């Protein structure tokens, strides 16, 4: 559970009137802004592996992506290459023998096909497209009327996320 | 005209909204506060 | 192209334009006689591109040069009107200003409200690029926002009205200005945008949006603007100007729930009943008002509060079992385990454990200097007398939040202040400045003094001892305390330094500058004496204490550069540094949600130390506050690698639910506490935790922020910086000897609630819609404030950031921001 990765919504400037107040409001929100670009590029330059290093040498460029199918040994699994064939390939040290699962999706090495790393957020790119990063703009209060609607759309997706406890201390299973 | 041979022996940010008032305000702060004999005449050995 | 009309009156305008070629008599008079015909009709018309202007796209030189020649007098005015009028469709600033400045003068009504507002721009312009080098020009320029102001604060245009004025620096008129039906509108736009302005413009504009609440006589609304700038001297003006005694009453509980107090002259009535309220004498019944009504006078057990039914002695995990017995049960007025077998319950804790439950004994009951008093004759002069600190930290404890005519806290704690048993005195100085936290009383002080100079105390007596006067003299600078702090701070050694408590030190020297940057210039001046590295940290974190809430970008800019930097003794001043932007950024939400992404970014970004100190700069920015994005933030982080980040995290996560009683954050707490059951050390403060979540069964807030959270409470921001820093090293201190530091949120401790009563005080149950704040600046009309209404029968709870407001209009509130205790005065309006 890698937690909920909400959406980056900036905070939202009121006065609209396009009044001073909507002007320093703004510049608040951008002079925090200016100062976190400053940390963070003042962060890489302010900024100026024995062990590692060693390891990316054994990996190699580049490292295939297959499919593990079955633990043999405690040092040996079958890996299906990214075509469907299959391989009998060795289980390195480096390798964490946990997160090896049959189903994962291991990084193998490209001359002597070996498990070398597991490729754990390997979703697709057609539904890791499907995440709202940005979040939308336009908050209940631009939405007129619909309190009979919101209500019904507020306790099944946002409610059921700040008081759980009415809904559970009452034996309800937040309506979903 | 001179002498020859022998050679040799972060990013300050805008943050506009006061950057600039400050400075102002800082500097009045501030105010407040407040060869022709060369070698080649060179005494050489041989 | 045109048309019949469009064409010809380009042929018109064209015939004037050019029929001033020649020095004709009949040409000056009567073409710039057209002209300002034609200009000013269509110009003083609908939004209408004013064709005059579109048509006329002549060049001035001619006339500019005759406007000279040609009759000096009136011919030459006219035309500058002419001209005018034309530069400000085209860029001509300072050209287009110096017309109006030199030529015709009539009116500017005549012309239209787009040529207002754009003159009013070229004036703010053109004064801004003025400065004291000549007033010569300032005279005119001031001339015309005598005009210009009145036209806004007629046509809606107080916004651009108020904005005129701020941008010329100087914002009087608005006093001579304002109507009956503008106050509202002006006087809430001061305030949404003082917070925003920097120094020392944002201090005028507190003073001047004061005066406006001053010319209209809305007494309670001057008295929280007064409070924002913390001046003492408007406040007694208004308390002395008022001659209502029921506003005087108002205005002195909101003075009292500020933790403010001014010596009342007999010769205001109702001085016991004024001092009584001041001195929040009258908190205590209410309390016990409000639990009755709430029915949650029964105490709790911390059995119950962790739950271990449904999870799959050390003295530490007593200490979390004393101090959730602590907070939870706190200013209920009756614990189940401190209160009847304390002696055996305390038995089981070795010396420090021991510090820990005999201080609780006094935060179990807060605010009765007589039943927590006579709740305090069981323990203290116990076999082991060690715990007589923790006794004297309940004796001080009790009488923090309130002021008794009787002196208590002195009188007791100073016969021991000087024991020379180290323990002993650390509950005295400790305790001592929680009861007067604020005071400022000189005697208290004077008294703290010798503690300082007394080399025989230990250093952690002495940390304590810097803190303890802090925390009495915060947010007033007292040079006498200053002195004492400032004084004693110099003549530290550089090897006793080193030491974690040390740390403690510099603390003290802030808390007395907190809300005044303007005089630490000076105080950071005078610490540049001893050598680093405490030189550089106390200048770090007494700047910090200079810039509390300020909203200052700058110094936030500053204090982020101390993060940024990438080096031991450079890391303390990092720690406090991003503590530091907690602080400072925590007044308005718009910089103070931006701060959790500053935040966020030191943590992916940073370093060992930096990764410590944002765990518990979170807890300063939503203390009793559960955003889930911050709570969810310190969560990935509760389970960090490091101790200290994984303690840091669990502790903010306590502060951030401290009395909001969130299901998440306990259900969440709960699960943490399976997960770190093997380690003491976090199941010690993840029990903390919970211990925080339930402060009061959630009847109390930390927030140091009162009246819709625009009035900073002093006092309070000086309690969480004390166990914020103190943080910054837990192990030392928090998991160290120091268990009874986090009894310094106890300054803070406040009661949120909804409690109506009748006239006469008795409780009015009044229908009181309760939702999210929504602010009303900037719409018109009279907007609604609360948002997802939820009809609460008063007494009612508002978790932060929710306010309240009478939904019968059968009464008129004293004072307009509905928190705290209100005297509903019955609407002579309202008929049946």
């Amino acid at each position: 559970t890698k937690g909920p990765d909400a959406a980056s919504k900036l905070p939202l400037v009121t006065p609209h009137t396009q009044c001073r107040l909507k002007l320093l409001k703004l510049e608040r929100i951008k002079d925090y802004l200016l100062m976190e670009e400053e940390f963070i590029r003042n962060q890489e330059q302010m900024k100026p592996e024995e062990e590692r290093s060693k390891v990316d040498d054994l990996r190699g460029t580049p490292m295939s992506v297959g499919t593990l199918e079955e633990i043999i040994d405690d040092n040996h699994a079958i890996v299906s290459t990214s075509v469907g064939s299959e391989h009998y390939v060795s289980i390195l040290s480096f390798v964490d023998k946990d997160l090896l699962e049959p189903g994962c999706s291991v990084l193998l090495n490209h001359k002597v096909h070996a498990v070398i790393g597991v490729l754990m957020d390997d979703t697709d790119p057609l539904v890791t497209v499907m995440k709202v990063e940005k979040a939308p703009q336009e908050t209940y209060a631009d939405i007129g009327g619909l309190d009979n609607q919101i209500q019904e759309i507020k306790e099944s997706v946002e409610l059921p996320l700040t008081h759980p406890e009415y809904y559970e201390e009452m034996g309800i299973k937040p309506p979903k | 005209p001179s002498t020859f041979a022998y050679p040799a022996p972060k990013v300050s940010t805008a943050v506009l909204s006061i950057t600039a008032k400050a400075k102002k305000k800082e500097k009045e702060k501030e105010k407040k506060e407040e060869k022709e004999p060369e070698p080649n005449f060179q005494l050489l050995d041989n | 192209e045109l048309s019949e009309e469009d064409k010809q009156l380009q042929d018109e305008l064209e015939m004037l334009v050019e029929r001033l070629g020649e020095k004709d008599t009949s040409l000056y008079r009567p073409a710039l006689e057209e002209l300002r015909r034609q200009i000013r009709s269509s110009t003083t018309s609908m939004t209408s591109v004013p064709k005059p202007l579109k048509f006329l796209r002549p060049h001035y030189g001619k006339l500019k040069e005759i406007y000279e020649n040609m009759a000096p007098g009136e011919n030459k005015r006219f035309a500058a009107d002419i001209i005018s009028v034309l530069a400000m469709t085209m860029s001509g600033e300072r050209e287009c200003l110096k017309y109006r400045l030199v030529g015709s003068q009539e009116e500017l009504a005549s012309w239209g409200h787009e040529y207002v507002r754009h003159l009013a721009g070229e004036v703010a312009k053109e004064w801004q690029e003025l400065d004291d080098a000549e007033k010569v020009q300032r005279e005119p320029l001031l001339t015309l926002v005598k005009e210009i102001v009145p036209y806004n604060m007629a046509h809606n245009a107080e916004h651009e009205a108020c904005d005129l004025l701020m941008e010329i620096e100087q914002v009087d008129m608005l006093e001579k200005d304002i109507d009956e039906n503008a106050y509202a509108k002006v006087c809430l736009y001061l305030t949404s945008c003082v917070n925003y302005v920097p120094e020392p413009e944002n201090s005028a504009l507190l003073r001047c949006a004061l005066g406006v609440f001053r010319k209209f006589s809305r007494f309670p609304e001057a008295l929280r603007l007064a409070l924002m700038l913390n001046d003492m001297e408007l406040v007694e003006d208004i308390f002395t100007s008022c001659k209502d005694v029921v506003v005087q009453k108002q205005m002195a509980f909101m003075l009292g729930r500020h933790g403010v107090f001014l010596e009342l002259s007999e010769d205001v009535e109702e001085y016991e009943d004024l001092t009584e309220i001041m001195s929040n004498v009258q908190l205590n019944s209410n309390f016990l008002a409000l639990a009755r009504e709430l029915d949650i006078m029964e105490p709790k057990v911390p059995d119950d509060i962790y739950k271990t039914h449904l999870e799959n002695d050390s003295a530490r995990m007593n200490l979390a079992s004393s101090f959730v017995n602590g907070f939870v049960n706190a200013a209920f007025g009756q614990d189940k385990l401190l209160t009847d077998d304390g002696n055996k319950w305390l038995y089981k804790n070795k010396d420090h454990g021991m510090l820990s439950a005999a201080a609780s004994l006094g935060m179990i009951l807060l605010w009765d200097v007589d039943g927590g008093l006579t709740q305090i004759d069981k323990y203290l002069y116990s076999s082991e007398d060690y715990i007589k600190s923790g006794a004297l930290l309940a004796c001080g404890i009790v009488n923090s939040g309130v002021r008794n005519e009787c002196d208590p806290a002195l009188a007791l704690l100073s016969d021991y202040v000087l024991h020379n048993s180290n323990t002993m005195r650390l509950g005295s100085i400790f305790g001592l400045g929680l009861a007067y936290a604020g005071s400022n009383r000189e005697d208290v002080l004077t008294l703290l003094l010798p503690v300082m100079g007394d080399s025989k105390s230990s250093m952690e007596v002495a940390g304590v001892t810097a803190l303890a006067c802090g925390m009495i003299a915060v947010g007033s600078c007292n040079g006498d305390v200053t002195s004492t702090i400032l004084q004693t701070i110099m003549e530290k050694s550089e090897t006793e330094l080193k030491d974690t408590y040390a740390r403690w030190l510099p603390l003290g020297l802030g808390l007395n500058h907190l809300g005044k940057g303007e005089a630490i210039e000076a105080i950071l001046a005078a610490l540049e004496v001893v050598s680093e590295p405490f030189r550089s940290f106390a200048n770090t974190l007494v700047d910090v204490c200079a810039y509390a809430g300020s909203g200052n970008v700058l110094k936030v800019q500053q204090l982020l550069h101390i993060c940024s930097e990438h080096f031991a003794d450079m890391g303390a001043h990092q720690g406090v540094a991003v503590l530091g932007i907690a602080l400072i950024a925590m007044g308005e939400e718009i910089g103070a949600e931006m701060a959790l992404r500053t935040f966020g970014h030191l943590l992916r970004y940073g370093e060992p130390t930096l990764r410590r100190a944002v765990p518990l700069a979170l807890a300063l920015i939503s203390v009793s506050n559960p955003r889930l994005n911050i709570l969810d933030t310190l969560s990935k982080f509760s389970h960090d690698a490091d101790p200290e980040v994984s303690y840091n995290s669990i502790f903010a996560m306590g502060m951030v639910g401290s009395g909001t009683n969130n299901a998440r954050l306990a259900a969440m707490l709960r699960q943490l506490a399976q997960y770190h059951a093997k380690d003491p050390n976090n199941l010690f403060m993840v029990r903390l935790a919970q211990g925080l979540t339930h402060l009061g069964k959630g009847t109390l807030t930390l927030c140091p922020y009162h009246s819709d959270r625009q009035l900073m409470s002093q006092v309070a921001v000086a309690g969480l910086l004390t166990v914020l820093v103190s943080f910054l090293d837990v192990r030392n201190i928090i998991l160290g000897k120091s268990h009874y530091v986090l009894y310094g949120l106890v300054a803070a401790m406040q009661p949120r609630m909804l409690v109506t009563f009748d006239e006469e005080l008795r409780p009015l149950p009044v229908s009181v819609r309760v939702g999210q704040a929504v602010d009303v600046v900037g719409q018109a009309g009279k907007p609604k404030t609360i948002t997802g209404f939820q009809t609460h029968t008063t007494p009612v709870l508002l978790a932060h950031g929710e306010r309240a407001e009478l939904a019968t209009e059968e009464f008129l509130p004293v004072t307009p921001i509905l928190e705290g205790f209100v005297i509903l005065r019955k609407n002579p309006n309202y008929d049946l």
